[PDB]
């Protein structure tokens, strides 16, 4: 038995799509709902959107963009070229919003249901599509994160802390480098690390919500997860205690690094996915690591929230569509029997409610 | 300008 | 000022 469950859902080359355009450039992915490629057949540049609940049946329209994201939950799609940004509602057939930028755009994505952020080579930028608004400036970028590929842009549920995160070759390795900033502090801290998300969680005998910061990172002395509250806990509140674990890199995969983290808030579990195709589980209450294996041959690039089992989908660089998910009916008995660690296995019993701590 | 053609 | 305290000595 294992704790998880693994689930190919497509393979985009039978959708005809060229190989060459399966990568972070060209093919986005921004929830569970829809996947978006930038093909050029001729010299005509165009758009493919794959709807997730009739795959195959996908849209090609003519584009003249050099890069494509579809609203998280909506037939909604933004479109830039250069300095020119533009949104289109497709079934209303209608430009919705226009905005011309002074900075090219070198990142940027749906950070909630009506909100884009932009990142340009000096500052972070968050840009609402309610009324008549314009992108706004968050925050400026520190100068650690000059000359990196800039990878990805998270925030808290509140939208009051902000985290950039590039990546670049230091001495013949891969380093990360991020950017936290403070909305209410307005004060940046620059942070090793490669990949991270925040989570609510409330904690045993706490009247609220606390908000958690985890990052993962492979530094110069191995891999690290790291778990901490970020801002004041809520008045009344036991503080969360801060945690940090090892993140096992094997020997044969020299150059392997983080590359996506999702947390499922159903269970309280942490998704790591590395570049080369390795997942890791961990509690996010403990830090305890559950479980660990390679899963695709194939790199990956780009994953989201998979709202249906609460886990991660992700796409490789074949084109192979994957979900991994908690596997509810052998989580327990394997953290009993295999990890042989009865006090874990208890706690996430009666933490979500599971089955199989009947007997330990 | 317009970045996508949808008639 | 840092926003998060890195050090895990307790």
């Amino acid at each position: 038995i294992l704790p998880i469950r693994f689930q190919e859902h497509l393979q985009l080359q039978n959708l005809g799509i060229n190989p060459a355009n399966i990568g972070f450039s060209t093919l986005t992915m921004e929830s569970d709902k829809f996947i978006c490629i930038r093909e050029k057949v001729g010299e005509q540049a165009q758009v493919v959107i794959i709807d997730m609940n009739d795959p195959s049946n996908p849209i090609r329209r003519p584009i003249s963009a050099d890069s494509a994201i579809m609203n998280p939950a909506s037939k909604v799609i933004a479109l830039k070229a250069g300095k020119t940004l533009q949104i289109f509602n497709i079934e209303m057939k209608s430009k919705m919003k226009a905005h011309t930028m002074t900075d090219d755009v070198t990142f940027w994505k749906w950070i909630s249901l009506n909100t884009v952020a932009l990142v340009t080579d000096n500052a972070v930028y968050h840009w609402s599509m309610e009324g008549e608004s314009q992108p706004v400036k968050m925050f400026d970028r520190h100068s650690s994160l000059a000359g990196c590929q800039i990878i990805n842009y998270r925030t808290d549920a509140k939208q009051k802390w902000l985290l950039l995160t590039g990546i670049s070759a230091q001495q013949n390795r891969v380093v990360g480098a991020m950017q936290l900033y403070s909305v209410d502090r307005k004060v940046s801290q620059p942070i090793e690390g490669h990949a991270a998300s925040f989570a609510q969680f409330k904690m045993e005998g706490n009247a609220e919500e606390s908000t958690l910061f985890c990052f993962a990172v492979r530094g110069q002395a191995g891999g690290k997860l790291h778990i901490i509250e970020v801002g004041t806990p809520p008045t009344g509140n036991q503080p969360f205690p801060k945690k940090a674990v090892d993140v096992f890199f094997p020997p044969e995969a020299q150059n392997d690094f983080p590359v996506a983290m999702q947390i499922s808030e159903k269970h309280d579990v942490v998704f790591l996915i590395t570049k080369y195709g390795y997942i890791h589980l961990y509690d996010l209450e403990t830090g305890t690591c559950i479980y660990m294996n390679r899963i695709s041959g194939e790199t990956i690039f780009v994953t989201a929230p998979h709202e249906a089992t609460a886990g991660i989908i992700g796409v490789n660089r074949k084109g192979q569509v994957l979900s991994v998910c908690v596997e509810e009916e052998n989580i327990i008995p394997y953290i009993t029997n295999v990890l042989q660690n009865p006090d874990l296995a208890l706690r996430m019993a009666v933490r979500n409610n599971l089955a199989g701590a009947e007997e330990l | 300008e317009t970045l996508l053609d949808l008639d």
